[PDB]
RNA sequence: CGGCACAUGCGAUAUUAGAAUGUGGCGCUCCGCGGUUGGUGAGCAUGCUCGGUCCGUCCGAGAAGCCUUAAAACUGCGACGACACAUUCACCUUGAACCAAGGCGUGUACCG
């Protein structure tokens, strides 16, 4: 199978995998080291935001696809988001900082 | 076609300068500020980026120097 | 009845016959499982069994 | 959009500031109709609106409004992601404390109050009392009470007395603490007192102290007042298909957690008795501490099931948390799956892909090309277009293939070849057509593994995809510069069939123009395939400067040689078609041609050797058959004569003659005997079997067998295999471990009986088990090396310093196992070397080392080579290129930004799936003798007094061929610089006698030997010579416990024999079992005896993790005279005394053990005092940085070498270098740190810089090596010591300390999904960096 | 327990001696309301009222009877005439008695 | 052992039964508590007024 | 396992002392189990679970 | 040197016995009815007037009426829903339940 964009997962806003849930082969842990070993960093800033995570980085990216216009708005992925919203709902601050 | 991007990183050197000179380059070509400076084969603008990367005719300081020719022409076409 | 259903309708010991070869029948009834309910686990156990 | 993170305590005004509502009732959603309810834990008031833009009543349901409320029920009109957003409260009646704060193991509240954390949950389970700066009466601060004491405190003092029971009294404790205070009176503790391990663990408090106030917290923010609660769609009740519900059990936590909190309101308004309130107030400690992190407590379950809940920190920690399931791997769109398979006909730097998953993938694409085409009107049209699948999408889909990379990617993806990109080809088909030379990059055997593709969407994706990760780039390991892109079996076995040569042929003997007439012989059939013939071939080669010289012979070859001839580029010389061409000689040649020609000729020329290969192989029919597997006529004799030896032997032990041991050694030897034998009979019965004729009688030649030409050309399996196959199979090993002493003596092709094969299946199913669980164990070693060396990026250009490792060859005992070459090519010189005629530069101080450099050092006679290496550079926060080597796909020097900390360690432990007398010298040379010290004997000989000589035998080029640990006290034929000859033992020591040999001459005698007591007296049966023996510890008695015996030298006029060139008599105590043979006032020579002394994988993960040894090899440590001290207690004192500094060191030594050194010699710091491993930390405290990298480096070589797996040191030499980065301060001086404090190499190194290049004094630093699982945590970034490991210590180890954390190394930067500071982001964190804060 | 010591208070509250009953007799009557009250009350994800959750425990009890007198189990026809309901609210209160599923199941 | 419903049972162990006159014996300690709050809003007239 | 009384060793690995110990245990069909072991020093210890 | 206690890591990636009664008031119920302000997708493909015409149709500018306003909102009158309080009868009678036991490591605290 393959997946250009269908479903997400809810609690965390990436594509659920499965079949024939459309899923996506999950881009794991070893996967991102080995985008880090090489010199690929555009790859992998759009491999875990605006591919999977980011809530409005995926519409703008189809938008700026379906323009013919190759270009990617990162912004930050969602589940980050949720990270500092379950650590912030412990009693432990976490911020993030002035400029 | 463009198999090996060897002679590209014979002209820019770092490997990864080249990357990102081609990558601007080809944003030049594709919003259409500009129009490749080599014939094309029907190629997409990554490859015609890099086959002006390996005619030596593009790279970080030639794209510098165009870039501020053309914000020096919009100075002058401010009127 | 909660009981003996809850056992045959799920356990490790009770699974969905693998129904595609009269051999995959026949030997799917014929099986020794070491697993489920009074029994090691995968994680626990071990290497001498 | 932002800068670094911070992380801290959170106040109850600060969580008031957070929270938009009080959740003050425990209802979720309303049960008939499913609104929400107000205000219960899914509110509208609280935390926002249900649907985009609307109110919950309906009086607001459009875009008219966005900021007002509905007064009717309150709703802020917004979007409804900010239910997403918005974190409510709950005011919890009765404090409580924070379980995180209590329960980890360094506890908080425990080493905060300086009080036990039994004590601690005494007072908070309402057990006990504790005192609240109760005054000065009787009564001290933290003196704890029961209820009867309290009850004595109270009538004895009725006032101004202040104690009370629970949180409130934790957090009464914690407000009332004035921390300066204590502060200044914990500095006069350890500046006056000294209490060695309790005032460690006070350094450690006011350690904690002091970093506690240079923060903002204050100390009663761990006692939770006032409770955040989280957004309600991270907590999501929504409808499943069928009226029934998922709810989290974060649901559940907070059902609880308001219910006990109402109910003690509840309580507190009608004025309960004590028992019921501290009941509840212990019950909601309970609720909170299991929503916070359930599991440190009795494991409170949930309803109607008996499976344990899922709290936060069960969210945050572990396999299934946020940090490892998804934020730091995510699962991706425009991907795909399916099952991979060959299609030959590919050039390398493109695969196939299915129409049906390019259509698939490349929707958003297709939908622009045909609105740009005017094909489709609108975007719903081109849906339904790609729907239909029309005949005009597929020249469209066409289009936008065709320079677009898509990436391939297995499952694991252990090394980073597992991630390539190809250009895709259009098939019609359903599987992925993946190129063959590629799939030994994956370790993708074509049995039903599936892969997955990935599209880079963005433009710069494409360009790192083509110019980064396309196949045509990664030709070269990173764990060598060996080809990662060999051809693997059909192609090499259609190579070793065409390059070969049969005695007589077709066309034998006969003269051709070029290989283009002998590829129009060989295909018409006239002359075969394989015939030695003269050929005219014109080779061209590099002579001039870049030029391409051409030179023309008649070189006489075989046809087939000449029709490969054709596919070889320019450059190569000849020589590299004219043998037979197996595997390694393919690689070699693959090699050559890269390190010629450059990356084009190299990528064509592996395509063309790929595809004349596969043609040839088709052309060859090699088959394998039943008649194919000869079986030697010498087998079953031998079989037979083994038969009758164990029958033999069975006799010998069955007349009482032999033991069981003895029998068993004897009966293995002779069946391993047997099989050596068979295997030589069944070898030369294969490869010479083929003996036909020409112009003569006969000649025998290589075989033409199937099996062999599979065996020999390497393209599956080695002789070990069959051996099993022809020969008989081995000796198996029972479970125990033994191995059985009757062999199987059966091979596959014959028949293998019921036992013979029960037997065989144990070693099959603990292969299997083997392999499975050295998978997980290898991928867990990956792992930490990864997450403990991710922060190290190449960053400077040159640091240029002096300093520098030593490269030598690793030869030991035996011949060459890593020669000087392929260990020094690549890396860059320190200093100038220089040749054994001195002042002779070779090379200038520092260039890079490539392959002509390191032929200029082998027509030279260089040994030993100054190297810098990453572990010593100079850099911050990083490692220079210039320092580091060049390895990588491409052969030139490392660039400035690649992340070589990851390519590393995956370097490392990718292979780990594949992992588990005298002198008798083998060859000729010259003798030499480093670090010796001896005397000649009476005999000629020459016995040793010095046991740090290094044998080494140097041949007429100054290297080293053989190097022999010398041991103690050896009896050397010739001296040194004698030219010695092969199988000559020069040094014949006993290995089973520890000598106690001299340097003087006289008359031995006894001193403080008193008979009965420190010695007895034989008598022998075999020599006769009674003599007085010392013995053990048991049987000497009181007086000569303590006194030990002792030898002595005189002369003949009764004078004390001095040592000739000293003052010093040999004066030597004996240990139990040292056999006095020579009595008193008996004459010896020089160094005769005066007594006898008769008698895998978690390799690694034993060594980078650096654990301490089982029984360490005791160092010395500083130089000086080795001396004894006090005797008998278990122990002894070994005291040092150096000549010029302080001597008083003296080290507790367990007695019982053998020592090496005697009392009258003299140790170097850093030398061995006893045998055995050692610890990395003493060889890194003693010796110097350099020998434990060294150390380290030859262990570990050793572990992989043992395999048979490459893999360049650089790797090893910077997770070392990871390692070590902590180093403990000894002086302070003017800088701020403290006597015992722990801070990492890099920081204080520039605080140093900035001072020493002030006039100040500088602060000296011990460094201090850490394990992977260690050094990867003690980190100044949380997010990389929070990823992998424990979660809960990192989390509020850095909570108390307010730490600030800069986001500093690729860990932090996948996690909150920005650019990475390696790769093609390292020009853009250059340009911010560049513009940060200047 | 802690509802239950609620209602024992409020039963000390209300406690009269000079009708000669012991206290036991007396008090457990509201430990059982209290304890009662408050399972039907926060016992739930979904809060169901007290008399809709009286239905669904006359329901199990009902058909917990039916179970041994027919023997296959009740179809809610046979709930018809067995009680008073018109059998299509007994299909919503059958629906409502669902509590949900952990999500982490 | 935390097992607080242990601790509960152990804290509330150590109160002992009643026989079933002391019962009634903290029934007229209650009477004669409710006697003494009814006197005090005996002495107070604004009270009665209102 | 079979229902029983089994005599197990666990040779060895308590201490590091090289010493064997001995555990007999009775293990039911139902019901609580029950244990015998030494120590290092020569002493012998009951357990019910 | 032993014991007790606790913590922590790994254990592969990927793909798959309650019953009954009353009263009270309430409405973030979208359920019938009344009153109040208050609209819009209709005639109008020129209903009308004037101007251009490629036209008898389309463009550009005007005025009116009829008819769609209980829509949106507000407030009252019915239904329902939820909530509180009170009463009658019957039963009940003073310390519970619970799982799981077969691997390899690392470490900490306490006592002797
Ligand atoms: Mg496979
Ligand atoms: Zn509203
Ligand atoms: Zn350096």
């Amino acid at each position: 199978h393959a997946r250009s964009t269908g479903s997400y997962s809810l609690v965390t806003q990436q594509p659920l995998g499965g079949k024939a849930q459309f899923g996506g082969q999950r881009f794991g842990e070893m996967e991102v080291w080995a985008l880090e070993a090489y010199g690929a960093a555009y790859t992998l800033q759009e491999m875990l935001t605006v591919k999977s995570d980011d809530v409005n980085g995926r519409t703008k990216m189809y938008k700026n696809i379906v323009d013919g216009n190759h270009q990617m708005e990162p912004g930050m992925p969602e589940s980050f988001n949720v990270l500092l919203k379950e650590i912030r709902s412990l009693g432990i601050n976490i911020e993030l900082e002035d400029e | 076609a463009r198999v090996t991007v060897q002679d590209a990183v014979e002209k820019i050197g770092n490997r990864f300068d080249l990357v990102l000179v081609a990558a601007r380059r080809a944003r030049q070509m594709q919003v259409g500020g500009k129009d490749p400076l080599v014939p094309e084969e029907n190629d997409k603008t990554t490859v015609i980026a890099l086959r002006e990367i390996e005619e030596g005719l593009i790279n970080n300081q030639i794209l510098d120097v165009r870039e501020r020719q053309e914000q020096q022409e919009q100075e002058a076409a401010e009127l | 009845s909660a009981a003996v259903k809850e056992f045959f309708g799920s356990s490790q010991l009770s699974q969905f016959m693998d129904q595609n070869n009269p051999l995959s029948e026949i030997t799917h009834k014929r099986r020794i499982s070491a697993l489920g309910p009074g029994g090691l686990t995968r994680e626990r156990a071990g290497f001498e069994v | 959009e932002f800068d670094a993170i911070k992380i801290a305590l959170a106040s109850p005004d600060m969580i008031r500031s957070w929270s938009f509502g009080e959740v003050k009732k425990p209802e979720t959603i309303n049960y008939r109709t499913f609104k929400p309810e107000r205000d219960g834990l899914f509110c509208a008031r609280i935390f926002g609106p249900v649907k985009d833009y609307e109110c919950l009543c309906g009086k607001y349901k459009r875009l008219k409004h966005r900021g007002v409320i509905c007064e009717k029920c309150g709703v802020e009109v917004t979007q409804t992601k900010v239910r997403r957003e918005r974190m409510g409260h709950i005011e919890l009646a009765s404090p409580t404390a924070h379980i995180w704060f209590l329960k980890s193991l360094p506890s908080r509240i425990g080493l905060l109050l300086d009080m036990p954390l039994r004590d601690i949950e005494r007072v908070l389970y309402f057990e006990s009392y504790v005192v609240i700066e109760g005054g000065m009466t009787n009564l001290e601060r933290q003196q704890i009470l029961t209820e009867e004491q309290y009850l004595d405190a109270l009538e004895e003092f009725g006032d101004e007395f202040d104690a009370k029971m629970g949180a409130e009294a934790i957090q009464a404790l914690l407000k009332s603490m004035d921390l300066e205070q204590e502060c200044e009176q914990l500095r006069e503790e350890l500046n006056e007192t000294n209490s060695e391990t309790k005032r460690k663990k006070l350094t450690k408090r006011i350690k904690l102290l002091e970093a506690f106030v240079q923060s903002g917290n204050k100390p009663e923010w761990m006692i939770l007042t006032v409770l955040p609660v989280l957004p309600p769609d991270l907590r999501p009740l929504v409808p499943l298909d069928g009226g029934r519900f998922a709810t989290s059990d974060l649901n559940d936590l907070y059902r609880r957690v308001i219910n006990r909190n109402n109910r003690l309101k509840r309580l507190l308004d009608l004025a309960a008795p004590d028992i019921i309130v501290r009941n509840e107030k212990r019950m909601l400690q309970e609720a909170v501490d299991a929503l916070l992190d359930n599991g440190r407590r009795g494991r409170a379950i949930t309803g109607s099931n008996k499976r344990p809940l899922k709290s936060l920190a069960d969210m945050i920690k572990g396999k299934q948390g946020r940090f490892r399931q998804n934020l730091l791997g995510k699962r991706v769109d425009y991907s795909g799956r399916s099952v991979i398979t060959v299609g030959p006909y590919l050039r390398l730097h493109q695969c196939g892909l299915p129409k049906k998953m390019a259509l698939e993938l490349f929707k958003p694409f297709i939908y622009g090309k045909l609105e740009l085409r005017g094909l489709a009107t609108t975007i719903k049209a081109a849906k339904k277009m790609v729907e239909r699948e029309e005949a005009v999408v597929w020249d469209i889909l066409d289009e936008v293939i065709r320079e677009h990379p898509v990436l391939l990617n297995r499952a694991p993806t252990l090394h980073r070849l597992g991630i390539q990109a190809f250009e895709p080809v259009l098939i019609e088909g359903k599987a992925i057509q993946l190129h063959p030379l590629v799939c030994a990059a994956y370790n993708a055997d074509f049995d039903g593994d599936q892969m997955a593709v990935h599209v880079p969407l963005t433009l710069e994706a494409q360009l790192e995809a083509r110019a980064l990760m396309m196949s045509t780039n990664n030709i070269l390991s990173p764990a060598n510069g060996e080809p990662i892109i060999v051809p693997s079996q059909d192609v090499v076995l259609g190579l070793y069939y065409m390059t070969r040569d049969c005695v007589n042929a077709k066309g034998e003997g006969m003269v051709l123009t070029g290989p283009k007439e002998a590829e129009r012989l060989y295909r018409s059939g006239l002359a075969s395939l394989h015939a030695r013939v003269k050929v005219r071939i014109t080779e061209y080669e590099k002579d001039a400067n870049g030029e391409l010289v051409a030179k023309t012979s008649l070189k006489d070859t075989t046809v087939g040689r000449a029709i490969l001839w054709m596919i070889v580029p320019k450059g190569l010389p000849y020589s590299i078609v004219n043998q037979a061409l197996g595997k390694k000689a393919i690689s070699k040649m693959l090699n050559t041609c890269y390190r010629i020609l450059g990356l084009k000729p190299t990528v064509i020329f592996a395509d063309q050797i790929m595809y004349t290969g596969f043609a040839y192989a088709a052309r060859s029919g090699a088959s394998v058959g039943i008649d194919d597997m000869v079986i030697p006529e010498k087998k079953h004799e031998i079989i037979s004569e083994a038969e009758a030896e164990v029958a033999e032997i069975q006799e010998q032990f069955q007349s009482g003659l032999v033991t069981a041991g003895e029998r068993y050694n004897k009966v293995i030897d002779i069946w391993a005997a047997a099989n050596d034998r068979v295997s030589k009979a069944m070898m030369d019965n294969l490869q010479t079997e083929t003996v036909i004729n020409r112009d003569g009688q006969e000649e025998k030649q290589v075989s033409f067998n199937s099996i062999y030409m599979m065996a020999d050309s390497g393209a599956r399996g080695s002789a070990a295999q069959i051996r099993q196959l022809a020969g008989m199979r081995g000796l198996m090993a029972k479970p125990d471990g033994s191995i059985i002493e009757t062999p199987i003596t059966a091979n596959f092709r014959e028949g293998l009986n019921v036992l013979q094969y029960f037997i065989s299946t144990h070693g099959a199913r603990k292969g299997l088990a083997d392999t499975a669980l050295k998978t997980a164990n290898s991928g867990y070693l990956t792992r930490r090396l990864v997450d403990v060396a991710q922060d190290l990026v190449v960053t400077e250009d040159d640091c240029g310093t002096h300093e520098g490792i030593m490269m030598t060859p690793v030869i030991e005992g035996g011949d060459v196992k890593e020669p000087l070459r392929d260990r020094v090519l690549g890396r860059v010189t320190a200093e100038d070397v220089l040749k054994p005629g001195t002042a002779d530069i070779l090379v200038p101080r520092n260039t890079l080392l490539h392959e002509q450099w390191c032929d200029l050092l082998e027509e030279n006679s260089v040994d030993a080579v100054k190297v810098r290496s990453v572990v010593s550079c100079d850099t911050d926060f990083g490692v220079c290129a210039h320092c580091y080597g060049r390895d990588l796909a491409r052969g030139h020097i490392i660039n400035k930004g690649e992340a070589i900390g990851v390519i590393a360690a995956q370097s490392i432990g990718e292979p780990g799936t594949q992992l588990t007398s005298s002198i008798q010298v083998k060859n000729k040379g010259s003798i030499k003798l480093s670090n010796v010290k001896s005397v000649v004997n009476s005999s000629g000989k020459l016995v040793i007094t010095s046991r740090n000589t290094e044998l080494k035998l140097i041949d007429e080029f100054g290297r080293t061929k053989e190097s022999y640990k010398v041991p103690y006290g050896a009896v050397l034929a010739k001296g040194d610089g004698e030219q010695v000859a092969g199988g000559e033992t020069v040094a014949n020591w006993d290995p089973h006698t520890m000598p106690v040999i001299t340097e003087v001459s006289g008359f031995v005698r006894f001193t403080d030997m008193i008979d009965g007591q420190t010695i007895t007296r034989q008598t022998d049966e075999l020599t006769g010579l009674s003599s007085l023996v010392v013995l053990d510890s048991a049987e000497r008695t009181a007086g000569g416990k303590d006194l030990r015996p002792a030898l002595k030298i005189v002369d003949a006029q009764g004078n004390d024999v001095l040592i000739p060139g000293t003052d010093m008599p040999a004066q030597y105590f004996l240990p139990g079992k040292a056999i006095v043979q020579l009595e008193d006032g008996v004459q010896i020579s020089s160094g005769d005896t005066l007594a006898r002394i008769p008698q895998g994988l978690p390799r690694v993960a034993d060594l980078f993790e650096a654990r301490r040894p089982k029984e360490p090899a005791i160092l010395a440590e500083i130089s000086g005279i080795v001396s004894f001290g006090k005797e008998t207690k278990g122990k002894r004192r070994l005291v040092i005394t150096p000549v010029d500094g302080s001597d008083p060191y003296e080290e507790m030594i367990p007695k019982w053990r053998q020592l090496n050194v005697f009392e009258g010699e003299r140790v170097e710091r850093g030398d061995v005092i006893s045998d055995g491993p050692e610890a990395p930390h003493d060889i890194l405290r003693l010796r110097g940085v350099h020998a434990v990298t060294r150390y380290i480096v030859n262990e570990v070589q050793d572990v992989y070498r043992l395999q048979g797996v490459k893999i360049n040191d650089k790797h090893i030499e910077v997770i070392v270098r990871q390692m070590l980065r902590k180093a403990t301060i000894v002086n302070a001086g003017s800088s701020d740190f403290l006597e015992g404090e722990q801070v990492e190499y890099s920081r204080v190194k520039i605080a140093n810089r900035e001072l020493e290049a002030n006039g100040k004094v500088g602060a000296t630093y011990s460094r201090d090596l850490l394990g992977i699982t260690k050094a990867s945590l003690a980190t100044e970034s949380f997010i990389s010591a929070a990823s992998f490991q424990e979660t809960t210590r990192v989390l509020t180890e850095a909570a108390v300390a307010g730490k600030r954390d800069e986001l500093r190394g690729l860990k932090e930067n996948v996690i909150v999904g920005r650019l990475i500071p390696a790769g093609t982001g390292y020009a853009y964190h250059q340009d911010r960096m560049r513009r940060r804060a200047a | 327990i802690q509802e239950g010591n609620i209602g024992l208070m409020k039963a000390v509250d209300k406690f009269e001696y000079r009708r000669g009953y012991k206290f036991s007799t007396y008090a457990t009557w509201w430990i059982r309301q209290a304890i009662t009250r408050s399972i039907a009350d926060q016992a739930r994800t979904i809060r169901i009222p007290v008399h809709m959750i009286e239905t669904i425990n006359k329901l199990n009890r009902i058909s917990r009877q039916m179970l041994q007198e027919m023997g296959r189990e009740p179809t809610p026809e046979e709930l018809a005439e067995r009680m008073l309901m018109p059998e299509d609210k007994i299909r919503k209160v059958l629906k409502i008695a669902k509590e949900p599923i952990s999500m982490e199941t | 052992t935390t097992d607080p419903v242990r601790m509960y049972m152990r804290e509330m162990g150590t109160v002992e039964l009643l026989t079933r006159e002391g019962e009634i014996d903290i029934a007229k300690r209650i009477e004669d508590g409710i006697n003494q709050v009814q006197c005090s809003v005996a002495e107070y007239p604004e009270a009665i007024t209102y | 396992r079979s229902p029983g009384v089994f005599f197990d060793s666990d040779k060895g690995k308590t201490h590091s002392s090289g010493k064997v110990l001995y555990n007999a245990r009775i293990i039911p069909y139902r019901g609580s189990w029950l244990d015998f072991e030494f120590d290092p020093k020569d002493n012998l210890f009951v357990r019910i679970d």
